[PDB]
């Protein structure tokens, strides 16, 4: 039944499982698997528990809000506007 | 010792921390 993955924020939102690969401003995210263009740690194969796959909005740090890295050479991370849920 | 304090968490947390004093290093950096 989790075919319905929901767009809220549930918890921190590390569970938000989504396919949204555009962060709060709509800018395109930078997948974690890829160090282009931004080289950062957030190696999916150091980080496999927390699902950190694709250019999707993730959160895998417990961040305030999943976010994203950037594809935009100037912001190097972006968050990602995604709603809250009670629970 | 090694280039993580040998828990997914603490780095979790480092890397993260490392983006927040990004943002607010960013923030210092645009004044325009």
């Amino acid at each position: 039944y989790v075919e319905f993955s929901e767009e809220c924020m549930h918890g921190s939102g590390e569970n938000y499982d989504g396919k949204i690969s555009k962060t709060m401003s709509g800018l395109e995210c930078q997948a974690w698997d890829s160090q282009s263009p931004h080289a950062h740690g957030y190696i999916p194969s150091k980080f496999p528990n927390k699902n950190l796959k694709k250019n999707y909005c993730r959160n895998p740090d417990r961040d305030l809000r999943p976010w994203c890295f950037t594809t935009d050479p100037n912001k190097r991370w972006e968050y990602c506007d995604i709603p809250r849920c009670a629970a | 010792g090694s280039v993580e304090k040998l828990t997914a968490d603490a780095e979790l947390q480092r890397l993260k921390n490392e983006r927040h004093e990004e943002a607010e290093l960013e923030r210092l950096k645009s004044e325009y």
